[PDB]
C-alpha cells in the first residue's frame, strides 16, 4: 500500500510537468501528423503517439508522455499483486488497464480540454491529453477504495 | 434581444474579464466545458444548435504571454478559438505605438469580428468595453476602438469600465501620460465609463472582508460582482427592472459629466455574517460611508447629482421606500439643489451567488448604488499636476516625438483637462437668479 | 515568439558570455548532449528566443562567437557545454590585435568585418519576429573594445529599428590588469553613447567583494564570479520565457526606465546571497528583499549613490507570490529615501513578477537601477586618461596607423559633455 | 520513351562521365553484373530511358567513349563499374592530343570522326523516340575542344531541332594548368554560340572551395571532385523517368531559359549539402533547404553574382513535400532580391518537383542557374588570350596545320559582340 | 510467440516490397506463358509459378516464391507453439492449403484491382490473391492464440 502511494505521487508529480508543456506536447503531435500526411484523423491510441515519435519525429515531450503512460501501465500491474480485490476495485482497475493499453480508441476520451481550441479538442487530441488525468483519478480511486 | 458585446483590451481587461466568466458561467447551470445538463442566457451568449453556448467575448493586445494562459487554461473548451486574438511584438505602456505603429496591423480584422458578432443576434443594446488607463494596450489602441464603435454604429450606447491611478499607489511612472492622452477621446464618443482604482479594494479586503493577502484573484472578484448587479435585469425577471439604454438618459446630467462610482456594499466574511444580520435597512447604510466606495476620494466634500440603487434577492419593496425617507433627513449626505428627487432603485427576484471556494458569504440581498458626485473634481486635478511637472521640461518625450507626432497633443491635454475642470465649479455653484 | 540573438566578442566579454548558456539551459532543461530531459512543460513553450530548432528532437543556441585570437575560443570548445554549439558559429582570426584599439577597429577589424557580418544575417533575417542583439563585451582590453565598437556602427544601420543591449565590464576603481586601460576605455564611448539603445555597467571589484562580506567563501575563481553576473541578465529575459501577473519585455523595462535618450548606463543588482553559515538564519520573504538590494553593498558600480539621486529603479520578482507586499514595500521606500530620489520625477520604481523561480529556490529578485551616481567614474576615468594624454605617451601606436592629433581630443571634448548632463 | 544520348572527349570528361554510371545505377540498383537489384517497382516502368534493355535480365548502357589515347579509357575498364559497358563504342587510336586544338579538330580530325558517328547513327535510330544530347567535354582541352565543337557541328544537318546538354568545365581565369589553353579556349566559343543549346559551367576552383567549406573535407580528390557535378545533373533527367506533381522536360527548360539566341549558359547546384558534423543538429525541411540553394557561396561560380542579375532560374526539386511553400518561397526572393533579378522577367523561376527522393535522403533538389555575370568570365579568358596574341605567338604552328593568323581575329571580334548583351540590358 | 510476430513482420516487408513491383511479377508471368505456349489456362499453383520460372522477370518469380517459402515454414511454426483450438487449428489448416505446391489458386480471390477483369478473372486472380489471403489468416491466428 504505502509503495504504489508513492509510485502514484511520483508519477503525479511528472504528470504536473508534462501538464505545464501541453502546449508544446500538441505542437509536437501536429508537426508529427503533418510529417505523417495523416492531419485527418484523430489521434486514437497510445501506439499511434509512439509511432509519430519513431517515424515521423517534441521528442522529448512525446517521451515523457510514453513514460507516464508506461509508469501508469506498472501502476496497475503492482494493484493486481496487493490483493484479489472487490467488484469496485477489480472494475476501477480492469477501466485503468484498458485506458492505458497501447491500442485502446481514446478519440471519445474527454476529461487539460479547455486548453485546446474546439476542432482540437472534438476532432484531433481531446482524447490523448484525458487519458492520463483519468487514469490518475481511477488509480485515486482504486487506492481509496483499497 | 436584449444583448450586449463584450470587448476585452489590455492587460487590466482580459484580466479583469478572466475571472467575470466563471460566475457568469456558473451564474447558470452551464458546467464551464461549454454545454448545459430558461432563454436567460442568451444575452451574453449566442447558443449553437449542438447544446454548446458560445460567450460573447473577443481578447484584443499586443502581448501573446497573457492571452496563450487562457488558450490553455479551462476556457479554451468554452471559447470559440479563434476570437482570442494575439498579437507578437509590444507596444509596452507607450501610447504612441499600440495606435500608430503596432495597433494598426490588428484593427481591421478586430472590427471585422465586431461586425461578425454583431449581425448575428438582433437586440444590441451596449457594449462592455474592458480596458484600463494605466498602460498603452489598454488605453491608446482602444482610444481608437471607441471612435470606431461610434461613428460607424451611430447612436448604440457603450459602456465602460476603467481603474484610475491612485495619487500614491501606481505601478508605471509613465501613467501620468497615457492617462491623459486616452481622455481626449473617452468624452466625444462614449456614454459612460465608470472609475475605480486598485488601493481601495485591497482596505475593503482587508476591513470588511476577513482574509489578508490579496492576490489581483480577489481584486478582480469583486468588479466581477459589480458588472453582474448592472445586468442584473437583463437576463433575470425583477419586480422593477432596469434596462440598460434608459441608464444614459437618467444617471446622465450634463454632455460631459458622465463619470460615476460603484458600492457594492453587502461584502462581508463568512464568519463576520455569523454576528451580524444583513437587513435591509442596514444593507443602504453601508453605501455611504467613505470607506466603502470604490475610489480613493471624500464624499463629505462634494455634492451627489445623481443615484441609483439595485437591489437583489429577498428585499420587499417596502423596506427600501422606508430607508429611501431615512437618509434624506440626514446632513452628512447632502445633495445639489437642482435634483430634488434625486434616487431611483431596481428589486429583482434572485439571490447573488457567492462563488464557491470563494471569499464572500451567503446571502439573499445585495445592493448595487451606481451614483455620480463632485467628488471626481480633486482626482482630476491632482493627475493634471503629475502630468504638468513631467511636462515642465519634457521628460518622456522621446519615446513619443520620434514615433511621428506633434508634441502638439500635449498641448491639447491641457486644453482639455482645464476647459473640463471649470465645469465642476461653474454649474457646480449656488442657485444664481 | 520574439527572438533576440546574442554575441559574445572579446575575451572579457566571450569568458562572462561563456557561462550563461549553462545557466540559462539549466533555467530551461537542456542536457549537456543538447537535449531536452526537463520535469515541467512551461519551460518548453518560448524556448525558440535564444533558440534554433534542429533535426532529431535537438535544440542549439544562437551564440555567434567572434574574437581576433584562437586561442581563447579552444578553451570554450574544451568546456563543460562546448559540445552544444553549431561549429560554424566559432569564426575567428590568426594574428593577435593584443590590447589594442586601433587594431581592433581599423586593422585586423577591416579584413574579418564581413566574414563575420555574414553570419548575423545567417541567423537575423532567417528567423522570423526579432526583439534584440544581447552582447557582452567591456572597455578592458584592446579587442573587446574595439571590434564591438565597430561591430554595432553596423548593426544599427542595416537593422536599425532593434533594440541594441550592449554590456561592458567597466574597470576597477583601484587597479586593473591593463597599463593603457585608459585609453581602450574612452575611445569605446566616443562611439557607444550616441549609437547603443542602453548599456549595462558591471564593475569587477564589486565582483570580489560581494562573495567575502556576503557569500564567505573562501576561493573566489572566475567560473563563480561570473555565475553571478549571469543570473542577473538572465533575469531581465524571464518573463520572455516565462508567464505572470505582471510581465516585462525588454524594451519595456527601456521605455520606462530611460528617462533621455543619451543616459542609458545601468547597475545591475540581485537580492537573495546568502553565505554558507547565514542560510539557517535567514528568512524568505519581501522584506527580506529591500533592504537587502536597495543597499549599496549589492549593487555593482563605483558609485555614491549617497551622493546622488536615483532617477529610475526596476525590480524584476520571480516566483508565485502575492504582490501587496511589493506594492506597500515599494511605497515605503520611495516615502523613505525622500531625497535618494529625483523631485520631478513624481513615481519612480517598477514593479514585475514571474511566477517560476530558479531552479531549487523558493523565490528570488533582480535589480537594474540607474543612478546620477556614475558620473565620478566617467570623470575619473577621463581625469587618468588626461594624465596619461598629456605628455603623449602610450602614442607609439596610434599615431603609426595615421590617425591624427585630432582624433583623441574629441573622446575627451565628449566625456565633458556625459559628465556635464549627469549634473543635468 | 525519351530515350537519351551520352558522350564525352577530353581527359576530365571522360572521367567525370565515369563517376555517373556509378551515380545513376545506386538511383536505380544496378549491381556491377549488370543484374537489377533496385527496391521500388516505380522506376522500372521508365528503365529505358538511359539504359537499353538487354537480353536474359541484364541491362546494358547506351554512352560512347571516343579519345586519340588508351590510357584514361584504361581507366575506366580499371574501374568499379565500368565492366556493364558495352565493347564497340571504345573507339580508340594511337595518336597525341598534346593539349592542342590544331589536331583535336583539323589535323587529325577527318579521320575518326567519320568512324564514330555512324555508331551513333546505329543508335539513334534504334530507340523508341529521341530526346537529346549529352557530350561530356573539358572547355579548350586537346582531345577537349579538339573532338568537341566538331563533333556536333556536324550533327545539324541531320538534327536540325533537337535538344543537346553539355557539361564544359570552365577555364576557370584565375589560373590554368595549360599553357596553350586560352588558344584551345577561343576557339571553342567560336563555333558554339551559333550552334550550342544549354551548356553546364563547371568550376573546378569553385568545387576546390565549397568541398573545402561547406562540405568541409580533408583530403578532397578527384575521385570524389567529380561527384558533385555527377550527381547534379541526374536531378534535372529525374523528372523525364519519375513521376512528380508538376513534372518537366529538357524542352520545357529551354523554352524557360533561352530568351535571345545567344544567352544561354548555365551554373549547376545541389541543395542539401551539408558536412557530417553538423547533420544532427539540422533539420531537413523545405524553409532551410531554399536557403541553400540560394547562398552566393553555393552556386559554382568563379565569379559574385551581386553584379549580375539573373534572366531566368530553374530549380528541380525531389521527394514529398507541398508546393504553396515553394510557391511562396519563389514569390519572396524576387520581393528582396529585387535589384538581383532583372525587370524584364514576369515569373523569374521556373519550379519544378518530384516525387522520389535519392538514396539516403528523405528529400533534394538541384538549382540550375542563368545569369548577367557570366561574362566577367568570358572577358577574362579573351583578355589573357589577347596578351598571348597581340604579341603574335604561336602562330606558324597553326599556319603549317592550316589554321592562319586570319582566324584568330573573329574570336575576339565576335566576343565583342557576345559580351556586350550581358552588358547591354544591365538598365 | 514473439518470433513469429516478428517472422510474419519480416515476410509482410518483403510482401510490400513484392507488392510495388506486381506489374512486373505479371509480366513476367507473361512472357513465361508466351515461352511455355501455356495462354489458355489461369496460373492455377505456385507449382505452375515455378515450373515457368525454371524452364529481371526471374527476380520477381523467385520473390514470389521465397515468400512462399516463408509462409509455408511460418504454418510449421505454428504447429509447433501448441496443439491449439478448433479456431488455430482451422486457420492454420487453411494457411497450409494455400501455400502448398499442388494446390488450385484458379477461384481464389483477395491486387486483383491492379488487373484488368480477363486477367483478374482468367489468368492471375488466383496467384496475386494468395500472399495477402495468407497473411490474414495468419494473423487471425496469432490475434487467436
Amino acid at each position: 500500500m504505502n509503495e504504489v502511494k508513492e509510485s502514484l505521487r511520483s508519477i503525479e508529480q511528472k504528470y504536473k510537468l508534462f501538464q505545464q508543456q501541453q502546449f508544446t506536447f500538441i505542437a509536437a503531435l501536429e508537426h508529427c501528423r503533418e510529417n505523417a500526411h495523416d492531419k485527418i484523423r484523430p489521434i486514437s491510441s497510445i501506439e499511434q503517439v509512439q509511432s509519430y515519435m519513431e517515424h515521423y519525429c517534441h521528442r522529448r515531450i512525446l517521451i515523457m508522455f510514453m513514460d507516464i503512460c508506461s509508469e501508469l501501465s506498472k501502476l496497475c500491474q503492482h494493484f493486481e499483486a496487493l490483493h484479489s480485490g472487490t467488484p469496485v476495485t477489480n472494475s476501477l482497475l480492469e477501466k485503468c488497464k484498458t485506458l492505458v493499453s497501447q491500442s485502446n480508441d481514446l478519440s471519445s476520451l474527454r476529461a487539460v480540454v479547455n486548453h485546446l481550441s474546439c476542432d482540437e479538442a472534438r476532432n484531433h487530441y481531446g482524447g490523448v491529453v484525458s487519458l492520463i488525468p483519468i487514469v490518475l483519478d481511477f488509480m485515486k480511486e482504486w487506492i481509496a477504495h483499497s | 434581444m436584449r444583448e450586449c458585446i463584450s470587448i476585452h483590451v489590455g492587460q487590466a481587461g482580459v484580466q479583469i474579464g478572466n475571472a467575470c466568466w466563471e460566475l457568469y458561467c456558473l451564474e447558470h447551470g452551464i458546467q464551464p466545458d461549454g454545454q448545459m445538463p430558461d432563454d436567460s442566457f442568451n444575452t451574453f451568449f449566442s447558443e449553437t444548435g449542438a447544446g454548446k453556448h458560445v460567450p460573447r467575448a473577443v481578447f484584443v493586445d499586443l502581448e501573446p504571454t497573457v492571452i496563450d494562459e487562457v488558450r490553455t487554461g479551462t476556457y479554451r473548451q468554452l471559447f470559440h478559438p479563434e476570437q482570442l486574438i494575439t498579437g507578437k511584438e509590444d507596444a509596452a505602456n507607450n501610447y504612441a505605438r499600440g495606435h500608430y505603429t503596432i495597433g494598426k496591423e490588428i484593427i481591421d480584422l478586430v472590427l471585422d469580428r465586431i461586425r461578425k458578432l454583431a449581425d448575428q443576434c438582433t437586440g444590441l443594446q451596449g457594449f462592455l468595453v474592458f480596458h484600463s488607463f494605466g498602460g498603452g494596450t489598454g488605453s491608446g489602441f482602444t482610444s481608437l476602438l471607441m471612435e470606431r464603435l461610434s461613428v460607424d454604429y451611430g447612436k448604440k450606447s457603450k459602456l465602460e469600465f476603467s481603474i484610475y491611478p491612485a495619487p500614491q499607489v501606481s505601478t508605471a511612472v509613465v501613467e501620468p501620460y497615457n492617462s491623459i492622452l486616452t481622455t481626449h477621446t473617452t468624452l466625444e464618443h462614449s456614454d459612460c465609463a465608470f472609475m475605480v482604482d486598485n488601493e481601495a479594494i485591497y482596505d475593503i479586503c482587508r476591513r470588511n472582508l476577513d482574509i489578508e493577502r490579496p492576490t489581483y484573484t480577489n481584486l478582480n472578484r469583486l468588479i466581477g460582482q459589480i458588472v453582474s448587479s448592472i445586468t442584473a435585469s437583463l437576463r433575470f425577471d425583477g419586480a422593477l427592472n432596469v434596462d440598460l439604454t434608459e441608464f444614459q438618459t437618467n444617471l446622465v446630467p450634463y454632455p460631459r459629466i458622465h463619470f460615476p462610482l460603484a458600492t457594492y456594499a453587502p461584502v462581508i466574511s463568512a464568519e463576520k455574517a455569523y454576528h451580524e444580520q444583513l437587513s435591509v435597512a442596514e444593507i443602504t447604510n453601508a453605501c455611504f460611508e467613505p470607506a466603502n466606495q470604490m475610489v480613493k476620494c471624500d464624499p463629505r466634500h462634494g455634492k451627489y447629482m445623481a443615484c441609483c440603487l439595485l437591489y437583489r434577492g429577498d428585499v420587499v419593496p417596502k423596506d427600501v421606500n422606508a430607508a429611501i425617507a431615512t437618509i434624506k433627513t440626514k446632513r452628512t449626505i447632502q445633495f445639489v439643489d437642482w435634483c430634488p428627487t434625486g434616487f431611483k432603485v431596481g428589486i429583482n427576484y434572485q439571490p447573488p451567488t457567492v462563488v464557491p471556494g470563494g471569499d464572500l458569504a451567503k446571502v439573499q440581498r445585495a445592493v448595487c448604488m451606481l451614483s455620480n458626485t463632485t467628488a471626481i473634481a480633486e482626482a482630476w486635478a491632482r493627475l493634471d499636476h503629475k502630468f504638468d511637472l513631467m511636462y515642465a521640461k519634457r521628460a518622456f518625450v522621446h519615446w513619443y516625438v520620434g514615433e511621428g507626432m506633434e508634441e502638439g497633443e500635449f498641448s491639447e491635454a491641457r486644453e482639455d483637462m482645464a476647459a473640463l475642470e471649470k465645469d465642476y465649479e461653474e454649474v457646480g455653484v449656488d442657485s444664481v437668479e | 515568439m520574439r527572438e533576440i540573438v546574442h554575441l559574445q566578442a572579446g575575451q572579457c566579454g566571450n569568458q562572462i558570455g561563456a557561462k550563461f548558456w549553462e545557466v540559462i539551459s539549466d533555467e530551461h532543461g537542456i542536457d549537456p548532449t543538447g537535449t531536452y530531459h526537463g520535469d515541467s512543460d512551461l519551460q518548453l513553450e518560448r524556448i525558440n528566443v535564444y533558440y534554433n530548432e534542429a533535426t532529431g528532437g535537438k535544440y542549439v543556441p544562437r551564440a555567434v562567437l567572434v574574437d581576433l585570437e584562437p586561442g581563447t575560443m579552444d578553451s570554450v570548445r574544451s568546456g563543460p557545454f562546448g559540445q552544444i554549439f553549431r561549429p560554424d558559429n566559432f569564426v575567428f582570426g590568426q594574428s593577435g590585435a593584443g590590447n589594442n584599439w586601433a587594431k581592433g577597429h581599423y586593422t585586423e577589424g577591416a579584413e574579418l568585418v564581413d566574414s563575420v557580418l555574414d553570419v548575423v544575417r545567417k541567423e537575423a533575417e532567417s528567423c522570423d519576429c526579432l526583439q534584440g542583439f544581447q552582447l557582452t563585451h567591456s572597455l578592458g582590453g584592446g579587442t573587446g573594445s574595439g571590434m564591438g565598437t565597430l561591430l554595432i556602427s553596423k548593426i544599427r544601420e542595416e537593422y536599425p529599428d532593434r533594440i541594441m543591449n550592449t554590456f561592458s565590464v567597466v574597470p576597477s576603481p583601484k587597479v586593473s590588469d591593463t597599463v593603457v586601460e585608459p585609453y581602450n576605455a574612452t575611445l569605446s564611448v566616443h562611439q557607444l553613447v550616441e549609437n547603443t539603445d542602453e548599456t549595462y555597467c558591471i564593475d569587477n571589484e564589486a565582483l570580489y567583494d560581494i562573495c567575502f562580506r556576503t557569500l564567505k567563501l573562501t576561493t573566489p575563481t572566475y567560473g563563480d564570479l561570473n555565475h553571478l553576473v549571469s543570473a542577473t541578465m538572465s533575469g531581465v529575459t524571464t518573463c520572455l520565457r516565462f508567464p505572470g501577473q505582471l510581465n516585462a519585455d525588454l524594451r519595456k523595462l527601456a521605455v520606462n526606465m530611460v528617462p533621455f535618450p543619451r543616459l542609458h548606463f545601468f547597475m545591475p543588482g540581485f537580492a537573495p546571497l546568502t553565505s554558507r553559515g547565514s542560510q539557517q538564519y535567514r528568512a524568505l520573504t519581501v522584506p527580506e528583499l529591500t533592504q537587502q538590494m536597495f543597499d549599496a553593498k549589492n549593487m555593482m558600480a563605483a558609485c555614491d549613490p549617497r551622493h546622488g539621486r536615483y532617477l529610475t529603479v526596476a525590480a524584476v520578482f520571480r516566483g508565485r507570490m502575492s504582490m501587496k507586499e511589493v506594492d506597500e514595500q515599494m511605497l515605503n521606500v520611495q516615502n523613505k529615501n525622500s531625497s535618494y530620489f529625483v523631485e520631478w520625477i513624481p513615481n519612480n520604481v517598477k514593479t514585475a513578477v514571474c511566477d517560476i523561480p530558479p531552479r531549487g529556490l523558493k523565490m528570488s529578485a533582480t535589480f537594474i537601477g540607474n543612478s546620477t551616481a556614475i558620473q565620478e567614474l566617467f570623470k575619473r576615468i577621463s581625469e587618468q586618461f588626461t594624465a596619461m594624454f598629456r605628455r603623449k605617451a602610450f602614442l607609439h601606436w596610434y599615431t603609426g596607423e595615421g590617425m591624427d592629433e585630432m582624433e583623441f581630443t574629441e573622446a575627451e571634448s565628449n566625456m565633458n559633455d556625459l559628465v556635464s548632463e549627469y549634473q543635468q
